[PDB]
């Protein structure tokens, strides 16, 4: 328990600060280990609550210990920031943000399961942020109590886990950092049980046996690990696991560190009441008061805590091995900074200069209980932030030259983020973590605060990070729509990985990283964010209505008056041309002459046909066209508007089932009008043109990029799944992983992410973006073909008659 | 650490896996931050 003054004083000696987090696969004990750290060294101040985001720890080392620290140290006190990290491990950007504000990591690995993909994933991301790792092989108690494992087997298991870890490290760690691997002999590996409060380092045992073996601990800790044997018969230390006679010698680690522990367990758990007092006396362990009465596990737990306090082992690796901001920002500056490496702000970052202009990185927005307000969480890399300070908020798209994402505003309050609570403070210098209140509106997720007009903006790991799982959300009670629209905004702001947008069919879409993520999101949206009954369902897929060939015969239709007739034929527009229209090469408003030269000279069109396009559709700019091929129609100019209008109507609502047309060309062959404009009026010709178009359409044979990263041996699962879902491989490139690109029909992608991890052993990571429109060859009018099934389902869903009206229905015989 | 510094709030196991989902699955789902 410290006062604000004590905390602030502790924060001045950044040489004695440690910014880190705990990396662990679910169930490996990440939580119980941090509870242990918090109970042993947690810091607390001597009605606003927040979500616990970081915890402060306090530690003191002995004068000798502090001498061993291979880095700038000021005194024997240390402040440790245990920063919370998300649990989604899909190589998400929320995780990268959290790691970015840390410099070291405590990696938890299970004794039995060893290193699992989740572990490798966060560690890999961590290494990408030049974070230094330290390991704890947890759940050791399981191997002794459940599995009855032997000493040499336990050893071997430990050694294999350490090797698996240094494979990931040696693979992804920047060569410039040197050897960032982990070595038990160097004290960067702890072994223990987070559930039961004991742990140790070889160093602690070396200290314990040095002044006893008549040898300095430097010599002792080298002998207490690996291939060092002490032959009691010769009283000598050797590196051979056998003696002269060739008899088996027990490894020093087993003989001096494990055996005492093994004997304590065996004696206490078997109630050997005449063997326990002696053993405890020899190890100099003292039971006091009610403890003298304990037996079994209760006695064990209490005896091991006294013999080798868990937190103690962990804090030792954290203080002695994890790096302190002054040291790190020196080699992290350039990556962190987008600007010039010679830039005044980059230098201020390298020097962690508190007197320079401000360079504060906003890691994320954190939910508070202050009625819908989110506080900005981040780290001061340069300068110092102050309450009521005028600063420049620069979003993800800001550029020193443009005024995009820029937001100048005063910072209302600077707060210490201590668990679920906050503590207003006046300022905070470079090198520290901190929370800002009042930045809500201007920033959602990451950003960059600066006090320099020149200041450039700041930058991300082997869990899903793409919103591949999506559903349509709608209120059960129409009148609630306002709360839903508002809830989505609240939901989006609180979750970086969540996405919401309106679909082409008018449905609110909410998409999540994975099925589980999406579920939390929907629960929170419905219960809190919107707080209203929501209805969840799949997204409706949009289709296009096109033609495969020219009308098998001239389409003929008359007006209601029966006085006017339009003769036309429909034909396919080439994909390259549709694409050209959709993407800007061929435009509705371009000069008809130059456009026609392009369509003719570059796309094979007849220049007269091109010069005569009457309109594009739908919406006046779609990839469908009306070309005039009439020769001597007297009042043509007068019906043009009606014909154009009818086309916008026809191409917007196709005759197959109401979807928009695409790649449809309509040629007006001839028009016969009444002499008097009265009967030639839009109300007569608009229906005629639309009726004729539908007829020409139906007479023209009507019809309606998934990138995966993964290991070689896993690629086979990808092809396996794709083949089960009308998929098609596109490209297989590559000394990282592999990346398979393929086309996957959208209506075959629901649950895909699941079947893929299942077929690749959870090693494949999908990514999907809409690519193309593709023409289904089956008959849209045949209720049993692939296209027809889709058409029949949409028709029933819209309450239309099942049978699709045929062309004869729009043809008016002469 | 809270034995050495009064200024550390202790957080127990159930204060960290405190979410109703976490309780329901018996795992950690959300990242927690402690100090
Ligand atoms: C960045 O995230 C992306 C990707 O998830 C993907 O590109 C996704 O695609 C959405 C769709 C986009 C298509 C174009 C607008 C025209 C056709 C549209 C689609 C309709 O069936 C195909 C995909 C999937 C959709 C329906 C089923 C929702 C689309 C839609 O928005 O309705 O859009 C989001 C914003
Ligand atoms: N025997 C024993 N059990 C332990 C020890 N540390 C933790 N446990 C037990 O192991 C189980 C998991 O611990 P927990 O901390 O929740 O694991 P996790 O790694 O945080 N979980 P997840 O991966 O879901 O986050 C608990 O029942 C806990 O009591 C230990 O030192 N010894």
């Amino acid at each position: 328990a410290f006062t604000v003054d004590q905390m602030r004083s502790l924060m001045d000696k950044v040489t004695n600060v440690r910014n880190m987090s705990v990396i662990a696969h679910v169930d490996h004990g990440k939580s119980t280990l941090t509870d242990s750290l918090v109970q042993r060294a947690g810091i607390i101040s001597a009605g606003i609550t927040i979500k616990s985001t970081a915890i402060s720890l306090y530690s003191e080392m002995s004068d000798e210990d502090v001498k061993e620290i291979k880095q700038k140290t000021d005194g024997n006190s240390f402040l440790i920031n245990l920063i919370d990290s998300p649990g989604h491990v899909d190589f998400s950007s929320e995780v990268t943000a959290a790691l970015r504000v840390t410099d070291g990591a405590l990696v938890v690995v299970d004794t039995i399961e060893g290193v699992c993909v989740q572990t490798e994933t966060v560690l890999r991301q961590a290494l990408g942020e030049r974070i230094k790792p330290v390991v704890v092989i947890n759940k050791v108690d399981r191997a002794l109590l459940e599995l009855q494992v032997s000493k040499e087997d336990l050893y071997q298991t430990f050694a294999r886990t350490v090797e698996s870890v240094n494979v990931i490290v040696s693979t992804y760690a920047d060569e410039v950092l040197g050897d960032v691997q982990v070595y038990p002999a160097r004290g960067t590996v702890a072994f223990g049980s987070g559930l039961h409060g004991w742990a140790f380092t070889i160093r602690q045992f070396a200290t314990r046996y040095a002044k006893k073996f008549g040898v300095d601990k430097a010599k002792m800790m080298d002998r207490l690990w690996g291939d060092s044997f002490f032959n009691p018969k010769t009283k000598k230390w050797t590196n051979k696991d056998t003696d002269a006679e060739g008899k088996p010698l027990e490894r020093a680690f087993n003989m001096f560190i494990l055996d005492p522990i093994f004997r304590l367990f065996t004696a206490i758990m078997n109630f050997k009441k005449d063997e326990i007092p002696v053993l405890l006396e020899k190890l100099e362990i003292v039971l006091k008061g009610d403890e003298k009465d304990l037996e079994g596990k209760a006695l064990l737990k209490v005896v091991m805590r006294k013999f080798l306090p868990a937190a103690d082992a962990l804090l030792e690796m954290i203080v002695l091995h994890l790096p302190s901001p002054v040291t790190a920002q020196a080699y992290r500056a350039e990556q962190l900074y987008e600007g010039p490496a010679d830039d005044a702000n980059c230098i201020a970052i390298k020097n962690c200069d508190p007197k320079a202009d401000l360079m504060l990185y906003v890691s994320k927005m954190v939910p508070t209980s202050d009625k819908g307000r989110f506080y900005a969480f981040g780290r001061v890399f340069a300068g110092t932030v102050k309450s009521g300070q005028k600063v420049r908020i620069q979003g993800p798209n800001y550029v020193p030259g443009k005024k995009d994402d820029l937001f100048i505003k005063a910072i209302q309050r600077v707060v210490l983020m201590m668990g679920r609570f906050v503590e207003p403070i006046d300022d905070c210098p470079a090198g520290n973590i901190i929370g800002l209140v009042g930045i809500d509106q201007f920033l959602l997720k990451t950003g960059t605060l600066t006090t320099s007009e020149t200041a450039h903006n700041m930058k991300v790991m082997k869990f899903s990070v793409s919103p591949v799982v999506q559903v349509a959300v709608e209120v059960k009670n129409a009148n609630d729509l306002p709360k839903l629209v508002e809830g989505l905004k609240r939901l989006s702001k609180s979750d970086p990985c969540v996405l919401t947008y309106m679909s082409e069919s008018g449905e609110h879409i909410v998409a999540g990283t994975g099925e589980l993520h999406l579920e939390i999101c929907l629960q929170d949206l419905e219960h809190d964010h919107a707080g209203v009954p929501l209805k969840i369902s799949p997204p409706v897929v949009a289709y296009r209505e096109t033609v495969e060939s020219e009308s098998s015969q001239t389409a003929l239709s008359k007006s209601p008056n029966k006085h006017n007739r339009i003769y036309l034929k429909a034909e396919p527009i080439d994909e390259e041309v549709s694409l050209a229209i959709e993407n800007g090469i061929i435009n509705p408003r371009d000069d008809f002459k130059a456009r026609a030269r392009i369509m003719a000279d570059d796309y094979g069109w007849d220049v007269t046909d091109a010069r005569k396009i009457w309109c594009f559709g739908p919406d006046g700019n779609g990839p469908n066209l009306v070309i005039d091929q009439t020769k001597a129609v007297q009042y043509l100019h007068e019906i043009k508007d009606s014909v154009v209008a009818a086309f916008q109507w026809a191409t917007k609502e196709g005759p197959i089932f109401g979807e928009e047309m695409r790649s449809v060309r309509v040629n007006i062959l001839d028009v016969t009008l009444h002499a008097d404009a009265i009967h030639r009026g839009g109300g007569q010709i608009i229906p005629t043109m639309r009726r004729a178009t539908y007829a020409g359409f139906l007479l023209a044979d009507p019809k309606i990029l998934v990138e995966i990263q993964c290991p070689e041996q896993a690629v086979g699962g990808i092809y396996s799944v794709l083949n089960k879902k009308r998929g098609q491989v596109v490209s297989e490139e590559q000394t990282p992983l592999f990346t398979v690109k393929a086309y996957l029909p959208v209506n075959e992608s629901f649950g895909f992410t699941g079947e893929l991890r299942q077929a690749t052993g959870g090693q494949a990571f999908p990514q999907m973006v809409f690519d193309h429109w593709s023409t289904l060859g089956s008959d849209p009018l045949d209720p049993t073909s692939k296209a027809g099934e889709i058409v029949l389902a949409a028709r029933k869903r819209h309450g239309m008659k099942e049978e699709v009206p045929g062309w004869q229905e729009y043809y008016d015989k002469l | 650490t809270a034995a050495e510094n009064p200024n550390v709030e202790v957080k127990d196991y159930g204060d960290i896996d405190k979410a109703p989902e976490e309780r329901a699955r018996g795992i950690t789902i959300n990242t927690a931050h402690v100090e």
